[PDB]
RNA sequence: UCGGCUCGUGCGUCGAUGAAGAACGCAGCAGCUGCGAGAAUUAAUGUGAAUUGCAGGACACAUUGAUUUCGCACUUGCGGCCCCGGGCCGGGGCUACG
RNA sequence: GUGCCAGGUGGGGAGUUUGACUGGGGCGGUAC
RNA sequence: CGAAAGACUAACGAACCAUCUAGUAGCUGGUUCCCUCCGGGGCCGCUGCGGUGAGCCUUGAAGCCUAGGGCGCGGGCCCGGGUGGAGCCGCCGCAGGUGCAGAUCUUGGUGGUAGUAGCAAAUAUUCAAACGAGCUUUGAAGGCCGAGUGGAGAAGGGUUCCAUGUAACAGCAGUUGAACAUGGGUCAGUCGGUCCUGAGAGAUGGGCGAGCGCCGUUCGAAGGGACGGGCGAUGGCCUC
RNA sequence: AGCAUAUUAGUCAGCGGAGGAGAAGUGAACAGGGAAGAGCCCAGCGCCAAUCCCGCCCCGGCGGGGCGGGGACAUGUGGCGUACGGAAGGGGCCCAAGUCCUUCUGACGAGGCGCCCGUGGCGGUGGAGGCGGUAGGGCCCCGGAGUCGGGUUGCUUGGGAAUGCAGCCCAAAGCGGGUGGUAAACUCCAUCUAAGGCUAAUACCGGCACGAGACCGAUAGUCAACAAGUACCGUAAGGGAAAGUUGAAACUUUGAAGAGAGAGUUCAAGAGGCGUGAAACCGUUCGACCCGUCUUGAAACACGGACCAAGGAGUCUAACACGUGCGCGAGUCGGGGCUCGCACGAAAGCCCGUGGCGCAAUGAGCGCACGUGUUAGGACCCGAAAGAUGGUGAACUAUGCCUGGGC
């Protein structure tokens, strides 16, 4: 039992769980080097 | 933007057009020489003149 | 019993998400304050994207000139 | 010295303009010197660098040799010359970054915007002289 | 809505629709699942559009 | 040291024509940033041959020419009025208080 | 009945105080 | 709020959050260089500014290291050597956020303890083979759960579900995993929501209120809807 | 040095409303000197609806002209007139001169010509006046009422028999009324004209865009130099980090692999996804009690201290006193103004002596600087139990109610 609401920030949040592009260590000016990760189990959504 | 060109040289001429027609500066903007004939009248019988001292 | 037993019945949301603030602000007015200036910078204009103010500042430094053009080539 | 205000004079703008410049502003900032000819010829001293004709005369790869130029990266601050380059670690080569303030533009490419340029720049150094 | 799609699909690819079934998937996007008409063939009809 | 702090100068421009703020979405290949279904930007003007992490723009040589959601209610719940099209469905415009 | 002033009542409530010395302090005492 | 214990009010003899607030303290703790005199002097040291040194420096600045040579009562300093890679110092003045061993000091890092405490609740594992560089899988035994250690849901979680593949984490290990990576998966007229009002919440009128507003929920010109008839509906040109 | 009036303080918190300015028109005023400078309009009383708003035709602040219908308005629009009396600047593109000789280096240095430009002596580029830039140029009439005033109450002020504000009661006059800093009666004098309205030197920790600094230099400076109001915590109100630096320029073999041995790049990896790189810690090759502290008394069976690095505590402003140094000296001392323009210059120079302090007391030297001391301020640094204002919570629990389930 879910709202239309929820889900759709559910989906969001789960669009955001994804490693960074290789290439994108190869820009530059990168001074990224790994991803604002989030793990189901530790830590939780607020909600 | 030919639309609204067209729609631009429809509405030249009449009194209301529609909001998106009409100019936006900015609210304030879109919300003064007009004198009373005293004031008038006072300006003409008394113009500030031109004048220099010491001569 | 007040404790870890306690903590083991959290079933109810007191808290949802909020239409106007997106926080976890029905009144026309905002709810700020003048004790709390965190959380007056934490939210307040220029925290956001001020997509109608910059514009406006664009604007702003030409005189708020519109129905003209650049001369055409 | 330098008497303008609105004018910085300060380093750190000064350097922060420089490294955020957005890309036709580093295309005048990208400018290499005419040679002794081409500068005779034109009456311009220096040109913003085109992808020209160039010599290098600082670094390792300074000579007389006369390259193409192949590459203008904007976003680093260099231009890739025809045959200034070097050898990578499995064999393949790679051009070598030159400052274009090292370099002399020995032929230029030129195309209407060129020759207009080239013309306005002309006419400012002999209003001035005059 | 079901409506939308089926007309949608049957302007675009020329076609009849028996029914249409649709679900929101759990990243946000809507599949719809679209049965044709018993006389037309969706394998035809996919090779048509580019898909199999 | 492309950041602060302090002082000074000029200006001193938000919003129902719908703001500040929030949500969601948009790139050929997460964040920040930039944008709004015309979504990593369209037009115009100036400038002038690049963008670049990676192949992928015929760039007319007159190098025109690279660089949305936040009437009644807040569950996408339920309407009403007038038109338009397809035969109930879809589209457009309206419908807050003072 | 309401508005304003006046007198009473009012630990229901408010704020505050509840000395010093001293063979520990309190009690006694005053050598304050 | 309390069948009363000052009990409970998100781990209470007046919750929690921010501000006033760097609240006050006759009280505790700490308070940083040398020498001299009684009981001031620093060719001591740090950072920056005005002058000066035709000062020093990629033929190597600062910084750091050094059982090297020395100077000074010392605060300290000079030189040798190393490594380091870009700036720095002397003198005359000016200025200060200017010298630490303490403050149950603040932040960061690291020891002995110490390969130590420990990895002991819920009866229990064994044989063979397979893959593999090297507790998993299969088969066979022996066991356990027996108002379940079974099969399904609500709240909550939010992808943990499925398949494939494979350092950190799973306090031993792993060829295994709710871990990591890649890619998939949730289809409704009939199952729910959506509809009703329940305790209740809450607009309008009205009242109150300096005001944001809040009191009130029946205490006001509160009906916008009915088959039936004529003007005009004529519109299909009057069936409805 | 308690505390209640007082102070804190009309201050914090709370509520409402703006503008580019607003408002005004313990402890103050007036006079004096400056910055600026600007004045006006209704009602009323009078004379003459003479006034205003809302289809056709003609010319990006919706106006002007003509023509015709509707309304407002006599319960009063307009003209004359109101105290001094009245009427009869942005944007774009450009413009000087060495990459000369020798030489150092991995690559603006050094030595020469000092050569060349200079109205031009910050940044980039592997220590620069000789690429962008910079400098200076180009395209007869005449008065506002539940108002004044009075009483009382509460707050407020320096306002004192009551400065201002407000509630309640009383409640006006017209040679009247207000004020004349002690209540009152009588009486002269002065001064203004309340109860209507408009109106251009000053303020600015927000915003847009700039310039600058005897400031900080990554434990500093904003919390934030970096995907920072982010990660993360809390139901929520809220709380809230850490985190800059390679360079100049980015094949063979062992092993399952991580990881190594060679080889290679580079000035350098004794720079290897990282400048330098300390200490703590680890691997390898005869006299003599422990400091800090409070204490009469400490080695104490008194407290703090496992170790190391970095940070860390007598400051600034104002006042006063005395001392010292300097200038002038019965005097001494210039907020404002003037000096062409703001690199330095928010400097410096010059001048209006108003004013301050001093030169006279009694009664009801100046200015500048430095030091030391005592203060008021956070007040040398850290430290309460408390108090106040506004907000967030009944997801635990407490009790009442509604609708279910179970024994």
């Amino acid at each position: 039992h879910k709202t239309f609401r929820i889900k759709r920030f559910l989906a969001k949040k789960q669009k955001q769980n994804r490693p960074i592009p290789q290439w994108i260590r190869m820009k530059t000016g990168n001074k990224i080097r790994y991803n604002k990760r989030r793990h189901w189990r530790r830590t939780k959504l607020g909600l | 933007q030919t639309q609204k060109e067209n729609l631009r040289k429809f509405y030249k001429g009449k009194k209301y057009k529609p909001l998106d027609l009409r100019p936006k500066k900015t609210r304030a903007m879109r919300r003064e020489n007009l004198k009373t004939k005293k004031q008038q009248r006072k300006e003409r019988l008394y113009p500030l003149r031109k004048f220099a001292v010491k001569a | 019993t007040k404790g870890t037993s306690s903590f083991g019945k959290r079933r109810n949301k007191t808290h949802t998400l909020c239409r106007r603030c997106g926080s976890k602000c029905p009144a026309k007015r905002k709810r700020k304050y003048n004790w709390s200036a965190k959380a007056k910078r934490r939210n307040t204009t220029g925290t956001g994207r001020m997509r109608h103010l910059k514009i406006v500042y664009r604007r702003f430094r030409h005189g708020f000139r519109e129905g003209t053009t650049p001369k055409p080539k | 010295m330098k008497f303008n205000p609105f004018v910085t004079s300060d380093r750190s703008k000064n350097r922060k303009r420089h490294f955020n410049a957005p890309s036709h502003i580093r295309r005048k900032i990208m400018s290499s010197p005419l040679s002794k000819e081409l500068r005779q010829k034109y009456n311009v001293r220096s040109m913003p660098i085109r992808k020209d004709e160039v010599q290098v005369v600082r670094g390792h790869y300074k000579g007389q040799q006369i390259g193409k130029v192949v590459q203008v990266y904007r976003k680093k601050y260099v231009i890739y010359i025809e045959r200034v380059q070097r050898e990578k670690a499995n064999g393949t080569t790679v051009h070598v970054g030159i400052h274009p303030s090292k370099v002399v533009i020995t032929r230029l490419k030129l195309d209407k915007d060129r020759k207009k340029i080239l013309e306005r720049k002309a006419k400012s150094r002999q209003v001035g002289k005059e | 809505n079901k409506h939308q799609i089926k007309q949608a699909v049957k302007k675009l690819y020329d076609i009849d629709v028996a029914k249409v079934n649709t679900l929101i998937r759990p990243d946000g996007e809507k599949k719809a699942y679209v049965r044709l008409a018993p006389d037309y063939d969706a394998l035809d009809v996919a090779n048509k559009i580019g898909i199999i």
